[PDB]
This record gives structure tokens, C-alpha cells and sequence, in this order.
């Protein structure tokens, strides 16, 4: 039997977020990019995500 | 090449019922 | 044979209710934790037990009862199992259901005959020695009365050598055992050849010989004094026993210590 109450979450929560890119500078041979990753409050992403 | 890595003094699936992947079942 | 019974089936309502209320000692922050399944399906029984059906069990309690002592052989435990629960599964009622209970808590605390049957083995050695001392002549043998010391210690080493020491009838001619080994069978119908020498001061053959280094450990100053033959023989086995204990133990030490060797010198 799977874990009840204790490992999940009814708030609603998100899975998929966008993170639509904050700044983007430029040049000829590269290219900047500046997100801002918010990780909300009572979740835990790990990078690997 | 190096992996070291943690977590293992066993694991958990505890009892009064047992273990995940289901054994048998879609 | 019950809780063998116990211990094969019937895998409590307080160990239940004692979890769930969370009473015990040692971790009372178990049940709580479990999925909200589990403690779902186990606050609905210490709540509203669920009844039961004790038959099997009790009959397994029985079966488990008449092979351990010999009836039934260990191999038509299924035979007689399911005859025994379709005879209680027809004729049942609380006239039954009950006649079990009391069969099977009564056939487990029963046991002391048992046990009495095996620890004076008042089976085959006493009833059988005491039938026997009844087959004997008169207790009048002529020459002298030693034969009641004589007779007296065989009753006595029966009595106090529980280990086998069965007494057989093998057909007219009693025979007495010195172990379930058997290895020293000595013939008790054939110690009519010592209403002879019951009183005097090569005729013994070793049967009879067999029969007195047998019992002669459990002799003392009973056969006594030089009644012949009777007397000293007894007194000399003894003799020999002693210094067979001693020879044993020494056979024992030179052996430990480092091949005939020992056995010429000691014996």
C-alpha cells in the first residue's frame, strides 16, 4: 500500500513551470541569458529536473 | 572516474505491509 | 499438541487494541504512521471484532494430539484430517463444538499418564516384571530366601532405569531388555536354571551370568553373605564393574594423553 498523507501535497503545487528568460544580452560569438529561477516557497527542486 | 555516493544504511519499505513496484500488476 | 496447533494456524483483539490506542511500550508511534488505509482496517476490528470459526483449528488440535502419541501414522494426517472435520462438519452443533473443546483441552493436560507411562515405565517393565514374578514358581524355593532379595532387586533396577528395560513376552519365556539397543537380551524364563543354586556354597550359563552382571550394580548386602556361587558372583561383577569404571577412565587418560597399547594393559 503506497504512502498516505505524508508524502505528496493538496495545495496546489506545479510540475511544469516556465521560466520565460528575464534578460538577454548578445554578442556575435555567444549568447547571454538570464533567468530568474524561483523556487516557491515549501517545494524542492533538484537541478536535475 | 570516481562515484563514492551516499545514502545506504539499508532502506526502508516498512512493514505491517511491504514493498513498491507492485511485484505483479499493470 | 495444542499450541503445535497454535503454531500452525491462526496466525488477538487486546495486542490490537492495545496498538491502535496506542498503549504498548516499546514503540507506541507505530500504528499512527501507517498508511491511512492499514488504520482503517484495523480500527474497524478492535471497534466491532469479527466472529470466528474455531473448528479446523481444534480438530488440527486433535490430530496433531493422536499422531504424537501413535495412533494415526505421521503420513495419513490428510486423510484422517478431513474425515474427522467432515464427521464435525455434519453431526455439528454445540453438542459437537463443544465435545471437541473439552476433548481438546483435556487430551493436552491428560498427559501426566503419559509422562507416569515414561518415567516408570509402568507400560512394559513393572506390569510386565510383576506378571512375570507371577509366572515364577512358589515363593517357597527350597535351598534358600535369598531368592526375594534376588528378585526384588530385578523390580527395583526396572523401576529405576527408565531408559528402556522393556520386558517382552516373545511367546512363553519372559525377556528382559537392557536398552532399546537390545544389545545385552538376557532371558528371564531361562533363569529357572538359578531355582538351583538359590542357596548352595560352571553350571550358570552366561544367560543367567548375563542376567546377574545385569542387575548386580544395583546390589548391596542384599544376595548376601557366601551364599555361594549366588553370593560372591554378585559381589565379584560388582567387583568388576568397579574396576571397569576405573579401567575406562584410565583407557580414557592414555589415550588422551598421546594402536592396541592402552587395551593390553588394561585389559
Amino acid at each position: 500500500v503506497a504512502p498516505t498523507h505524508d508524502v505528496t501535497t493538496d495545495r496546489s503545487q506545479r510540475l511544469t513551470l516556465r521560466f520565460v528568460p528575464v534578460d538577454r544580452e548578445d554578442t556575435a560569438y555567444s549568447y547571454k541569458v538570464r533567468f530568474t529561477l524561483a523556487v516557491g516557497d515549501n517545494r524542492v527542486l533538484d537541478m536535475a529536473s | 572516474p570516481r562515484h563514492g555516493s551516499r545514502p545506504f544504511m539499508g532502506t526502508w519499505n516498512e512493514i505491517g505491509t511491504s514493498q513498491l513496484n507492485g511485484g505483479a500488476f499493470s | 499438541p495444542a499450541m503445535l496447533a497454535a503454531l500452525q494456524s491462526q496466525p488477538d483483539w487486546a495486542a490490537a487494541m492495545d496498538r491502535i490506542l496506542a498503549l504498548t511500550t516499546r514503540n507506541p508511534e507505530a500504528f499512527r504512521q501507517q498508511p491511512q488505509a492499514n488504520r482503517f482496517s484495523a480500527i474497524l476490528e478492535a471497534v466491532v471484532p469479527s466472529r470466528t470459526n474455531p473448528t479446523h483449528e481444534k480438530v488440527l488440535a486433535i490430530v496433531n494430539a493422536l499422531t504424537e502419541s501413535k495412533a494415526i501414522r505421521k503420513d495419513e494426517a490428510g486423510l484422517i484430517y478431513n474425515a474427522l472435520l467432515e464427521r464435525v462438519a455434519r453431526y455439528n452443533s454445540t453438542n459437537v463444538q463443544a465435545n471437541l473443546d473439552r476433548l481438546t483441552t483435556d487430551v493436552r493436560e491428560a498427559v501426566a499418564q503419559r509422562e507416569r507411562f515414561m518415567h516408570d515405565t509402568n507400560l512394559g517393565s513393572q506390569v510386565a516384571l510383576n506378571a512375570f514374578l507371577s509366572t515364577l514358581p512358589a515363593n517357597v524355593p527350597r535351598g534358600q530366601e535369598d531368592y526375594v532379595s534376588f528378585i526384588s532387586a530385578l523390580r527395583l533396577l526396572v523401576a529405576e532405569v527408565p531408559q528402556s528395560e522393556v520386558y517382552q513376552s516373545g511367546p512363553d519365556y519372559f525377556f528382559q531388555t537392557s536398552r532399546q539397543g537390545l544389545q545385552t537380551v538376557n532371558l528371564t524364563q531361562a533363569f529357572k536354571n538359578l531355582q538351583g543354586m538359590w542357596g548352595v556354597r560352571s553350571l550358570l550359563t552366561p544367560n543367567t551370568r548375563l542376567l546377574l552382571l545385569l542387575i548386580a550394580p544395583f546390589t548391596n548386602s542384599s544376595t548376601i553373605s557366601r551364599d555361594s556361587y549366588l553370593g560372591h558372583l554378585i559381589t565379584l561383577y560388582r567387583e568388576a564393574i568397579g574396576q571397569t569404571q576405573v579401567d575406562e577412565q584410565t583407557f580414557q587418560e592414555i589415550t588422551s594423553v598421546s594402536d592396541t597399547g592402552s587395551l593390553e594393559a588394561t585389559l
